[PDB]
RNA sequence: AAUGA
RNA sequence: ACGAGAACUAGUAAUAAUUGUCAUUUGCAUA
């Protein structure tokens, strides 16, 4: 029985707006700056990694996925349960990325000002969306668990290609829009517990 | 037919033609109540008991003034129970239908009289029992029949038990103020602890209901063995039994047997967590009455020797008996949590499993036999078991236990804050008898037993709103 | 003839038939039983604490409160709704010196902690293996007030009072009630000998109230119930390691006197056996500590 | 499944006002240059294409318009289910233009001067407005989803058509006096996810 | 739908003062070259345009216009949408004029000295104005866009119209003194967007 | 709304030194050749305008005129708006003068040369109908004036009187007719 | 015959979410209104880990007492409150005990989401906490205190309460201390971390 | 800069 | 030798899909 550790960085490239408030964005109250949740992370990567293999009407009816889908995230409610393995903890602001605003004297939070032109009137009518600096850092941390030797290999395949697809599509919303991309960097793969090596595995 | 039932027959009916007069029939409403009574009844060819007759025709001061009867015949003793119980249209549509069944329906021999108790009660449960002007009539008309046959039978057991023969002379205050008559109390213990031994929320209402048919059982059963009929019974529920006897040597004696046959069952059946006490304080013809307060007095002696009875309820041999080593090991009952009964496959002893079979059966099924075997246990080796309606009237043609049904005439059948001074004072001067408790407990009843059915028949915030609705009822009622 | 004062500090479970049952106070037989099994875990004889040792049973305390049980000696409608007296009015309670006002005012004064039942599920079943449904159960835990606790009276000599000290300083780490390897019910203790409690263990009368749960002697049950005022409960239960099954050892039932009781007559009681197809005998207690008045 | 890249620059030929802020511009405030979000283009690209194909003055009331419109740019509304195709990215200041103007002495913003003459009073009122300056350059990324693999020429000559049209039209705000005529250049199509051909693909 | 594009040569005969910088010229940052902005010449052509048709004082207090001015120009002010259907860009040194004045060493910009005499004191106060070099020519561009297939003939009559009245007037400031006298030449016509017939148009 | 025009040539007799430099003369940078500002010309008429009717000297303090002059020559800065409606444009040579120049190899400065003539287009709005023929017979009046005057600076010892010639009036927008008026 | 003591706080990394009521609606007092971490939750998660990672370890030290054989519990463990220091911080700070947190669900084949509501003790909290362990047998405690330690460390690499594959229930121990409360047995060696 | 949705 | 003793309120799901800070406005009037 091992636990194995990933950790890494996400910076954030065009605003970000998970805004789980509702137009605020979601915030520590013991901090009060920005975070990132991870339930946010497992339900893109469950939507994405699944839509990759087959996914059928009927498989779109009982929200039920493939095996392999499965078995990463879990299924437990089948009258077969599955247990997950990979467990996904929430991502915080830096020291250094609030080192370093605290210094240059940079704000945490753009307000932009937007507007809708309605069609046969042309009257416009506008709002307001806060949004996530760019430049700003996040600290993540997975946790997967060996249950069965023999499966390692595929199940870090099948993380990558997750991490690949998250990293060209959107976190959030206003996606389609322009709002929330990322970039995930230095990485570090350890085996925090057990006897199972993990020099070899790789996610980009 | 035996003397006593010629007694109890007059006695019951001693007064309709009160109704026969609010009937408004102009045949039989001109004449005082009594002869328009006899008159009404002396059509019927059951009915044709000449005693009874007699009985009914006599029972005020004037008519046995001048009827000069015999020494021995029961209209005195009807004079001297109706003295001490005492202390438009609709009325003819009721005769109409009086004289269809009393011609039709009804059997006139020896063991008929619950049958006429029954006929009685579901006809006359709502006629107002009197319209006196300078009194306040909170009674209907079956109390002041009921009451008067209970008193009647009791004075009678009293005056034949002693060997007097000259009725006339004995009964006509001076008699009044003997230690003639008992009252009698049974309270049964531990009905908090046993009907919350279940492990689900509507599974707590067939003890509920085993617990209310022993107490009618136990109760009838004694009315039979004292050669009186279930008239002499005034209140049941909760925990609760009032009676009334007669003050003679025989009858305490065959009370004392009962008792310690009662005794040694309830412990045989239950170990403790069930018991009964019995105990009953002497009264005179006065102290039911109105005449110095003295009937709360009765009521709290009455309480006090049963709290004393309830402080020294064993004896040492029972108390070393119960400490006496017996089998264990044996898996206990899985809802009543006791291992001196053998137990079946299912993991129930027998009177747990005897429940719920029976409320199963009673969720479908309506009418309780009690026989010699059956289903569930009763005292001296009876039991009760589950029938249906017509099953009913066939085991009729060849006692039976219903639930708010008043069907008559099937054989013999039973239809089954501020407590305190409500049943102990009632009303303090002017209506301080026995019938006043008897009316109030009727009432009371018919409101906990059946209107809190229809009440909860349309039934955390519905708890609150029915508190609320019981307590705004409650200060309505007084 | 000393007393003793605990705090607890977290909840605690008593119960009387269920898990689901929850309770404020203990009887001398539980305590006994604690005692018994402390001394026979640390080593020492139970020689000297067997027959030497008298105890009665749990009782509340407050701010700067005592509280004693009722005992069974015209409104009779409010004393049926009291379980404690305090000891200022003990004495006045016993010669009809206590008002209906004061009685309520007592019942209004005498919260000292609240009830609460707790649901836990159950995952060690086929869960492990596959689809297997979740088994919730429940438990019943009481909680006090920061300044309220039970206290308890022990007497004898010196010597013995002095065992019963190590006894529960040792004990005090331990726990006295149900689901104590789940965390239930810790305790810290002191030693006290207060004024009004010797005086009225010291007083003189005719009568007296037992603070125990004991049963006569066969040889002198006869006399003992000459004029007595008393109430039988049955007392069963589980045993902690006799045989091999624990379901199929299971104490003898067995019947006792409750803590209000009022006898005429004295008797001295015993440690009663209440053991069958074991290794060692179950010891129940029943000797009586008496207050006369 | 497949995701295919569009990329390019944009070439700003008049002054450019997107004041996202409003009379100030829309700026970033890790860098303090000027941006073009993603709405802006989205929204006017969509206005075209709408406009092109038929607009019904009851299809004017409540945005209801064409198959291909909510095809290629989402609605999911009407308990129709539809996602948007198209994700469109935000431009950011570009590096080379960056370089050019500091290293000649030129900078980002112009600040015009206009004026307002009053009917039957002849009074002037002055105002100032603050325009992105002429010769700038901005970075574009488009992802297109690949949700049908019979729709996608399709697609992308309906994008084809949007481009040539804003290429004939005005970016921004205030564009019938002169403002926000933009083109387009080096335009690249790749395919990043999955197994799809780009080589008969093309955007003018 | 379809766009047609209107181009040519803007060719000043006398002084042209603007000074949208404004006592310079205005002028573009990043070649250091004057201009005309499209908003001097989209307001000329309106005014002019509107003085000649129906000019009534009441509607002059509210700023109510004549509908054909309103609706090749557009309002959109009295809670009735009008946008407007004719685009204006600006206008910049044609490359013949720039090797024209490099080649024969010639300046963009007069400037000329006028003396103020004063009543009843006779004294000469001195001024320098900035003028931009006769002879030189801007290349401009206007948009049409068609919305309904009849009118057209109707708006190209009215536009050729306004630029005969402009071709008879002053461009820019300091006109009723000699300067901004300007005119038209080499227009073309070529439909850019769209399938419309517009070879029989003619704007002179 | 119609564009009347006025247009003729002016020629030089005097050699004229107009003073456009502030010893040189304004030129067009484009022909190195000579000029008129219309300032010149326009402030000129306008002061001999003025001059002929009343000139109060409180009106001299505050720079006001006659309502003539502020209705053709137009100054609006007073709060009451006079836009002018009379466009004078810079005057240039004739290209007769030019090719008589150049056939006979003659040099323009001396100070401007004898026997130049010069291009003068004048344009005039019609705001009102009515006051048009008042307008055009004060234009006349003051073209008098001007061409029995000075134009120029430091012309006081000899230089700069000319004269007009070669008038054309020409509507070239609108439906007006102007076939009755005169200005010699 | 020896009693022995360990003593510490945890502390919350992430929100906490026990939630014996629901599932928003987390453990506390009914009186105080406290969020506390009953024993039964630890000492079910502690003894999941450990049977992972293997029997009669864990039999000695939680018991079992019905399988045919009868073992009584050797190590006790308490509930957890919160400690004065974070409660004086908060009140300072002006900081709420507990979070409300917003989430959403999406249907597949129809696109549209519906929400939920999940309360969650705050970041950076502090708790108290004492075991107890008995010495029935002294040739044992190093290897029941390799046990519990590794215990320990599995619990600290995992999660407490509900939803922790979604990112909740992460803790620390800091600041133990193990003293010998009952006999003369030593304990000054002892490390537990 | 002026008034709006 | 205490109505005892073994017993994680667990498990699957996120913040969504659609939306142009846009429409009208000559750095202009006098020696």
């Amino acid at each position: 029985y091992s636990k194995i550790k990933i950790s890494g960085t996400i910076e954030v490239v065009t605003g970000l707006h998970i805004g789980g408030g509702g137009s605020p964005v979601v915030r520590d109250l013991q901090t009060k700056l920005p975070i990132i949740p991870g339930s946010s992370i497992k339900g893109k990567m469950r939507n994405l990694l699944a839509k990759h293999f087959g996914l059928k009407m009927k498989q779109e009816s009982h929200n039920q996925d493939d095996e392999r889908v499965l078995r990463l995230f879990g299924s437990s409610e089948k009258g077969n349960i599955q247990r997950a393995r990979l467990q996904i903890s929430d991502a915080f602001f830096s020291e250094k990325t609030k080192e370093h605003f605290a210094q240059n004297d940079i704000a945490y939070t753009e307000t932009k000002f937007e507007n809708t032109i309605n069609r046969l009137t042309a009257v416009a009518n506008p709002r307001q969306i806060e949004r996530v600096t760019r430049g700003s850092e996040f600290d993540f941390v997975f946790i997967y668990n060996v249950d069965e030797e023999s499966q390692v290999e595929d199940d870090f395949e099948n993380i990558e290609k997750a991490i690949h697809l998250l990293e060209n599509d959107y976190l959030g919303g206003g996606g389609t829009r322009g709002n929330g991309r990322i970039q995930f960097k230095d990485t570090n793969i350890e085996t925090v517990v057990g006897e199972y090596d993990s020099t070899n595995l790789k996610i980009k | 037919m035996n003397k006593k039932n010629i007694l109890m027959y007059g006695s019951l009916l001693h007064d309709i033609g009160k109704i026969i007069y609010r009937s408004g029939d102009h045949t039989f409403s001109r004449g005082t109540h009594s002869k328009l009574g006899h008159q009404f009844l002396s059509q019927f060819s059951e009915f044709k008991d000449n005693e009874v007759l007699d009985n009914v025709a006599y029972h005020h001061y004037k008519e046995l003034a001048k009827a000069n009867l015999d020494n021995d015949n029961t209209a005195y003793i009807t004079y001297i129970a109706d003295n001490i119980a005492s202390g438009s249209g609709n009325y003819t549509t009721l005769m109409k239908d009086m004289s269809h069944d009393l011609e039709h329906k009804l059997s006139i021999k020896e063991g008929t009289f619950p049958s006429l108790l029954q006929w009685t009660e579901s006809l006359w449960q709502y006629v107002p029992s009197s319209t006196n002007k300078n009194q306040l009539i909170d009674i209907s008309l079956y109390d002041h029949s009921r009451i008067t046959c209970a008193i009647a039978s009791c004075i009678f057991d009293y005056l034949n038990e002693n060997n007097i023969h000259n009725y006339k002379d004995e009964l006509f205050k001076s008699f009044y103020q003997k230690e003639a008559f008992l009252l009698l109390s049974m309270d049964m213990s531990g009905i908090q602890d046993f009907i919350y031994n279940i492990s689900a929320l509507k599974s707590l209402r067939s003890r509920s209901f085993y617990l209310e048919l022993m107490l009618e059982v136990i109760v009838d059963q004694l009315l039979e063995r004292l050669e009186l009929a279930r008239a002499n019974l005034l209140y049941t529920g909760g925990g609760h039994a009032y009676l009334l006897v007669s003050n003679t040597d025989k009858v305490k004696k065959k009370i004392t047997q009962f008792n310690n046959e009662l005794k040694k069952w309830f412990m045989s059946e239950f170990t403790t967590d069930l018991s009964l006490s019995m105990a009953f304080e002497k009264c005179s013809g006065d102290d039911l009455m109105n005449t110095s307060g003295n009937y709360r007095t009765i009521w709290r002696n009455v309480s006090s020797k049963l709290s004393d009875i309830k402080a020294h309820k064993y004896s040492a041999e029972d108390i070393l008996k119960l400490n006496h080593f017996h089998s264990y090991g044996d898996r206990e009952c899985k809802e009543c949590l006791r291992s001196d009964i053998d137990i079946n496959d299912d993991g129930l002893c027998s009177i747990c499993e005897g429940i719920i079979n029976i409320s199963n059966d009673l969720r479908d099924k309506s009418f309780f036999v009690l026989s010699e075997t059956g289903k569930l246990k009763m005292p001296f080796n009876k039991f009760i078991s589950v029938i249906d309606y017509e099953e009913a009237e066939m085991l009729v043609q060849n006692r039976i236990y219903s639930k708010n049904k008043p069907y008559i005439g099937i054989g013999i059948s039973t239809n089954l804050d501020n407590l305190g001074a409500t049943f102990i004072s009632g009303i303090p001067e002017k209506y301080n008898s026995i019938s006043r408790t008897a009316t109030l407990s009727r009432q009371l009843s018919l409101f906990f037993k059946y209107e809190l059915n229809h009440l909860l028949e349309n039934y955390w915030d519905d708890i609150i709103e029915a508190s609320i609705y019981i307590n705004d009822k409650f200060k309505e009622f007084t | 003839t000393k007393v003793f004062k605990l705090s607890f500090k977290t909840p605690v479970h008593f119960g009387k038939k269920r898990l689901s049952d929850g309770e404020m106070t203990i009887t001398a037989d539980t305590l006994f039983s604690a005692l018994f099994i402390e001394t026979l875990q640390l080593g020492k004889d139970t020689d000297w604490l067997l027959n030497d040792l008298i105890i009665s049973d749990t009782f509340p305390y407050e701010n700067e409160l005592y509280y004693l049980p009722k005992p069974l000696i015209d409104n009779h409608k409010a004393f049926k709704k009291l379980k404690y007296v305090p000891v200022h009015h003990y004495n006045q309670y016993l010669n009809g010196e206590l008002s209906a006002e004061d009685a309520t005012d007592l019942n209004d004064i005498f919260n000292i902690g609240y009830f609460s039942l707790q649901t836990k599920v159950s995952l060690i079943a086929q869960e492990t293996d596959s689809s297997a449904d979740s088994e919730p159960y429940s438990v019943g835990t009481f909680t006090f007030e920061p300044e309220a606790g039970l206290y308890f009276i022990a007497k004898g000599s010196e010597e013995t009072l002095d065992h019963l000290n190590n006894i529960m300083t040792a004990l005090q780490y331990s726990g006295l009630g149900g689901k104590r390897n789940a965390g239930y019910g810790q305790f810290e203790y002191e030693i006290i000998n207060n004024q009004q409690l010797s005086k009225l263990l010291n007083q003189n009368g005719k009568h007296s109230i037992l603070l125990s749960t004991a049963m006569a002697k066969k040889e002198e049950i006869e006399s003992a119930l000459k004029e007595a005022r008393y109430i039988l409960t049955k007392r069963s239960g589980f045993v902690q390691s006799t045989n091999y099954s624990e379901m199929l050892v299971k104490k003898s039932d067995f019947y006792s006197f409750s803590s209000g009781s009022v006898f005429k007559n004295i008797f001295n009681g015993d440690i009663f056996n209440v053991g069958h197809n074991g290794k060692h005998p179950v010891y129940r207690y029943a000797k009586p500590l008496w207050l006369e008045v």
